[PDB]
RNA sequence: CUCUGAACCUGUGGUAGGUCAGCAUCAGUUUUCGGGGGCGGAAAAAGAAUAAGGGAAGGUGGCGUGUUUAUAGCCUUGUUGUAAUACGUCCACUGGGGACUGAGGACUGCGGCUUCGUGCCAAGGAUGCUGACAUAAUGGU
RNA sequence: CUGCCGAAGUUUCCGGAUAGCAGAAACUCAGAUCAGUUUUAUGAGUAUGUAAAAUGAGAGUUUCUAGUGGGCCAUUUUUGGUAAGCAGAACUGGCGAUGCGGGAUGAACCGAACGUGAGGUUAAGGUGCCGGAAUGUACGCUCAUCAGACGAAAAGGUGUUAGUUCAUGAACUAGCCCUGGGCGCUUAAGCGUACUACCCAUACCUCACCGUCUGGGUUAGCUUUGAGAAGCUCAGACGAGUAGGCAGGCGUGGAGGUUUGUGACGAAGCCUUGGGCGUGAGCCUGGGUCGAACAGCCUCUAGUGCAGAUCUUGGUGGAAGUAGC
RNA sequence: GCGAAACCACAGCCUGGGGAACGGGCCAGG
RNA sequence: UCCGCAUAUGUAUAAAAAUAGAGGUAGGCUACUCUCCUGUAUCGUAGAAGAUGGGCGAUGGUUGAUGAAACGGAAGUGUUUUAUUGACUUGUCCAUGAAAUUCCAUGUGCGGAAUCGAAUCCAUUGCAUACGACUUUA
């Protein structure tokens, strides 16, 4: 609900294998929370979870296999660099994505 | 359609009370209005019948004659002011005879609802709001009507400027390729 | 819109008229149910036919044959006014029947403020030939050369930026 | 700065109202761009919100919202009918307001 | 069946903040001519039927208990069977020694006490 | 505003609110009975349509004097079933029909109680039906009006 | 031997409660666009189109006058293979958008799928998947 | 305090007996009747009446028992009129016991009759602005310098628009203009007609909830446990209200019983922009103040509830630091 | 310096209309 | 001057003029053509809110900062001309960085003082005068 269909030329996806992609791999980690009554007090925890070596393995292993899709057809790569907005005189109800 | 923090409007060949009508809408939407050249607003009707009307209102109050101050009358009428909403709404508005120099140098926009000739039926005789007032009381009508004229001749300067440094883009544009390379885009 | 139909009807047959006439009316109405109820009035004022001890026997609606050819129409009929006693006739040139009688229903009410009710037409004719149109604004309107501009051109997006051209 | 406002800007005209009684819990609103009531279902079921601020530095910021949403289009100009989470206050006449492209059917 | 109050506002009686000799506890007006008891518009409303509460919400305190009135320890053992229905409120006549008990024994019992803080303090 | 005698013929009609619709065999008692109460009224043929889709989404039956919908042909067979009729379309056979039995059919049906037409009546609504109002006899207009009543 | 979820170490095991918000599957009510399909009418009338005749708002030729297809064509008539379309009506045909509501609280019932199913289902009234907060969120005065 | 029922406001004789309207009790009674209703046909004179068909509703009673024994708005039919208005009968309904949308505003005009709400849709009126809603579509009249929107009136219009008749004209017919809510509006934002859109009532529909009424279920009290049978449960309909009638409740002083009740670790009272409960009368509670008693439940009892009485007693204001000494 | 009393439903700018005064209190305006 | 205290979202768009039409038009007063027939246009619009670099094309468009001169009177308060000094330069081509926010929630004011002027009272005055208040002069 919160995104828009533009009509711009597909991306080629069916090479790269999405079956890792469930509600469980982006799910936040459950709270387990080992601790004791010492640490607590006095916040001596610092407890961080930065995204781990793998998840930037996924990602450079989906950019490597969707970049060529995207260089081949033209005035693609910036456009996807590029972010949407409205100017004056814009009407979505009339304009088409 | 759309609206801007300050609309400017060119009273020429405006309707009275089609344009206050629109005018106090756009107050009461939440816009800052500025009406200019409010001496050539038109009234229908002969010279003698809103002289009448006008002389009956003086026999009535604080007897206004300026054309703005007509025109300001008649945008009060139709507001709400006797509450703090329509009071609001009217301190918007901010109408002058001519064109001062702050409002000369802006666009000016004009109401195709109150225009004269989309409204009056050809061959309807009319009555200006700046002539019917000159004869009233207000006595500045030609010092104003010798004024325009300056404004005009320093305005025209500027289009003829900004129409030949316009000719020399509008030239670069057929001449560059990419125009018409890629002008399947419509553009 | 208005509708043409042209309805039958005739009074119930009794021991006294084994078999009666039919009485044949075209009649304008926007609905059937309207000109049923018009033609059995007129038939109760003309013939004296009571609606109690008569049933109409047809009623179709009518299209205009050559919609697409320009025609000029006499209309013959009857005002009921303060007087109540009016004959008029007047000539329209337009497409249909229909457009007629709506322009002249229009053009009574407007002019003479009359009602669908008093307003009776005796009858609706086709002008075939240019000798016998008789109003002198239809005769402009046959006349060779039909040459004028074009009339009331008058032309939410308030607060236009530049002046209308409002011409050629 | 032409590189914002993914919504569409909209003025809160009044409240639905007879003549004289007055109806705070649904608002006119009147969406720029809009001009009839066949565009204004695509703005139906969009989110709309009212922006302001206020002295307090509440929550470390100094804006607060009012969030809200299409209903129905209000009339043959393109005025909708918009129900707030907490009724728009009267002061708000003449306000701006803010219509989002979600929930997008786009 | 989360609760449901189809009105907040007080009934107050007519003219009662016109004058301080009139309370405003509500009483049904009775003049013939009075603008209020015909119910004309603009003019204050009068407690009707209507108004009523529902039957399952009704007495049900914003958390969903009905306040029991309790005065001592007996008391409060009462609800050992209703303490998902049922919030103890100790007497505003209890003294600071028996609240003490009651809340104790409450705690225990978990039941929920409207007004366990009262008339005392905390050391820990 | 309504004389005692319409009064009477509505409450025999069992029409006592407004917007409310009931099926009547049309008679000659019924004829001239509906004459009176034309400012009142305003009747019609219904198609299959009108009868097949009041019967679903507004149909409710006299059951011990009660408005009970008609969810299920257990329903009707429990209250028409000694005229053999069994089920809805049992129903609504004898109502278009006029069948031997559609006195106890047709009583058998609570009015109906419809809502106000989407799009409203014409400008004015009081004047009879001939005449551009919305009374009296109307005739297979009846079931446009039903559409928006429904 | 059983029991005490008994105390603590061991578990860092597993599930984790109140206000708000979002979406998805539904049910009730309702509003608003769209796609098709039957059946009616003069089995629409027109029209494209086969074609005979005629006149002029006389075109084109001929000499503004009169013409009859010329180097335009118009109307009428039967007529060329049939139609198409509009309107009315119906589909227990179908695709979207929006809003308000969630009463009830084991099981029964009426139905639909299902070879039968402690079967499944939109079938005698909402569930599922998530997100934000205690020093805040939310409401009241 | 709440709930439920609910008039009459006038025939007849004549301060009343009445009747009638509205309830209670005692009945019987659908294989029976009743009706501010329409009929069939013929009886009499389209109306009127008739016995027996359609539609709706179950009806008939007997007894006694509160309140009223007027008018107003008038419509319509209608008599006399009389400068002309107007007055006089009956009739019809409404207001009177009735809030709500509109009508610029409005006691009687147009809609509509009312439990608390959500959503939808309308009526009468409306959509230039005030003001929610098309500065919509199509066809016409008019330019009014006293437009129009709501007798000086007969006429005059070298003021017109359309048409009819006789027929170059003549008049006639009908309609607009002149002389005799605000702002503003003029191929309208006036008037007439047609057509789609739109605005919203306490009205209509769907749903939730409150209450009342009506109908049904519920015991070898079944491991569904939901038998305060005075309980539990299911269903449908309805909701103005003066006089009047009938139920159920809230509060106060005292009494019998009870809570093996509360209280100097603070009773009662009082204060409080603390919190909560009940449709309400009211009740519970936090904090503050305070200092000795007090309450819930069952029953009994009464000098038992105030805004009025040019009320009684007391206290205190504006007049006013005025008239003045 | 001393020191009242009567009176007190309550506020209080005008033009028109609100039919039963409507007015001061409503509606439309200044 | 010291002291104390409290701490809008692109804000982009300038002849006049009428519809019984204008605008401008070569040429030298024209002639005739063109344009409209609204701005749905034009100007700007990439960058982890807009980064770091390699650059390249052009060797230049935007601007910041100052030094500026002209023009603008109707209420000029702004239009340019710049001189440079620095940058981004989307003109274009590449290399890095973006994330576990792992599905929406977004100097300024007061109170004090040490100061500098001015005004009133004030020396005053009747010029004004119930009193206020006013006018002159120390």
């Amino acid at each position: 609900r919160y995104v828009i269909a533009t009509s711009a030329p597909k991306i080629d996806v069916s090479g790269v294998s999405v079956e890792k992609f469930t509600k469980a791999y982006f799910a936040k980690q459950k709270r387990s929370g080992p601790v004791k009554k010492d640490e607590a007090f006095f916040a001596e925890n610092a407890p961080k979870n930065a995204l781990p070596a793998e998840r930037i393995a996924d990602q450079k292993a989906v950019d490597a296999k969707l970049l060529p899709a995207i260089k081949a057809i033209p005035n693609m790569k910036e456009y996807l660099a590029a972010s949407f907005a409205l100017s004056n005189g814009d009407r979505p109800h009339l304009m088409k994505f | 359609s759309e609206f801007q923090k300050v609309v400017v409007i060119d009273a020429k060949g405006h309707l009275l009370g089609r344009l206050a009508s629109v005018v106090a809408k756009q107050l009461l939407g939440g816009q800052k209005v500025v009406v200019v050249r409010c001496e050539e607003l038109n009234i229908s009707g002969h010279f003698f019948r809103n002289k009448l009307k006008y002389l009956a209102y003086l026999r009535k109050a604080f007897h206004f004659r300026a054309p703005s101050r007509i025109f300001q009358k008649a945008v009060r009428g139709m507001l709400p002011h006797k509450t703090a909403r329509g009071q609001a709404a009217l301190e918007h508005l901010q109408a002058v005879e001519g064109i001062p120099p702050p409002f000369d140098k802006q666009k000016r926009v004009v109401v195709p609802a109150a225009l004269r000739v989309l409204r009056l039926k050809p061959g309807r005789k009319y009555c200006t709001v700046g002539r019917l007032s000159s004869e009233v009381g207000w006595k500045y009508n030609d010092i104003v009507a010798k004024l325009e004229e300056r404004r005009k001749v320093k305005s025209a300067a500027f289009y003829q400027a900004k129409l030949a440094k316009q000719k020399k883009i509008a030239s670069a544009k057929e001449a560059s390729p990419v125009n018409q390379k890629l002008s399947q885009f419509g553009y | 819109a208005l509708k043409e139909y042209q309805v039958v009807g005739r009074k119930v047959p009794t021991e006294h008229e084994p078999v009666p006439k039919l009485f044949r009316m075209r009649l304008f109405a926007p609905n059937e149910s309207v000109a049923k109820s018009r033609y059995w009035y007129f038939l109760k004022m003309i013939n004296k036919v009571k609606k109690a001890t008569g049933e109409i026997v047809a009623i179709n609606e009518i299209s205009e044959p050559k919609p697409l050819k320009a025609k000029v129409f006499g209309i013959w009929i009857r005002y009921d006014s303060r007087s109540g006693t009016h004959n008029m006739y007047k000539e329209f040139r337009d497409t249909t029947r229909v457009g007629a009688v709506e322009a002249m229903y229009a053009d009574m009410a407007a002019r003479h403020r009359a009602r669908f009710r008093s307003i009776r037409i005796l009858k609706v004719v086709e002008v075939e030939k240019k000798e016998d149109v008789r109003r002198n604004y239809v005769k402009q309107l046959l006349n060779p050369h039909l040459k004028f501009p074009l009339p009331h051109r008058r032309t939410k997006k308030v607060f236009a930026p530049h002046r209308p051209s409002t011409f050629y | 700065a032409q590189g914002h406002r993914l919504y569409v800007k909209a003025k809160h005209l009044s409240f639905q109202r007879s003549k004289h009684v007055i109806h705070p819990g649904t608002s006119i609103v009147k969406i720029e761009g809009c001009d009839s009531k066949e565009e204004a279902q695509f703005y139906l079921g969009k989110r709309v919100c009212y922006v302001y601020k206020s002295s307090k530095a509440v929550r470390g910021s100094k804006i607060r919202v009012i969030w809200g949403t299409i209903a129905r289009p209000h009339g043959n100009s393109g005025a909708v009918r918009a129900r707030f989470v907490h009724n728009l206050p009267a002061k708000t006449f003449g306000s701006s307001l803010r219509v989002m492209l979600y929930p997008s059917n786009i | 069946v989360n609760i449901i109050k189809k009105r907040t506002k007080p009934f107050k009686r007519h003219q009662s903040d016109r004058f301080k000799r009139v309370g405003e506890s509500w009483r049904k007006p009775r003049g013939i001519d009075s603008c209020v008891r015909r119910r004309f518009r603009g003019t204050i409303s009068m407690p009707k039927i209507g108004y009523g509460n529902n039957k399952k919400t009704r007495y049900c305190m914003p958390n969903g208990l009905k306040a029991f009135l309790v005065r001592n320890v007996s008391d409060v053992e009462l609800l050992l069977m209703h303490n998902k229905t049922y919030a103890a409120e100790i007497a505003g006549n209890v003294s600071a020694r028996k609240r003490v008990e009651i809340v104790e024994k409450a705690r225990a019992l978990g039941v929920k006490v409207t007004n366990a803080g009262a008339k005392v303090r905390s050391q820990e | 505003n309504i004389p005692p005698k319409a009064r009477k013929i509505m409450q025999l009609l069992r029409l006592l609110q407004i917007n409310n619709g009931i099926f009547v065999k049309f008679n000659k008692a019924i004829k001239e009975m509906l004459q009176v109460v034309e400012p009142y009224v305003t009747y019609g043929i219904p198609n299959h349509k009108t009868v097949r889709e009041l019967i679903y989404k507004r149909g409710f039956g006299k059951v011990n004097k009660q408005r009970i919908p008609l969810s299920d042909n257990a329903i009707i067979e429990a209250a028409l079933g000694k005229y053999s009729i069994l089920s809805v379309e049992d129903l609504i056979h004898e109502i278009y029909t006029v069948g031997p039995n559609f006195k106890q059919a047709a009583n058998f049906l609570w009015p109906f109680k419809l809502s106000s037409p989407l799009g409203g009546w014409r400008e004015r609504k009081f004047k009879h039906f001939i005449e551009g109002g919305d009374a009296g006899k109307r005739d297979e207009h009846i079931n446009g009006l039903v559409q928006k009543m429904l």
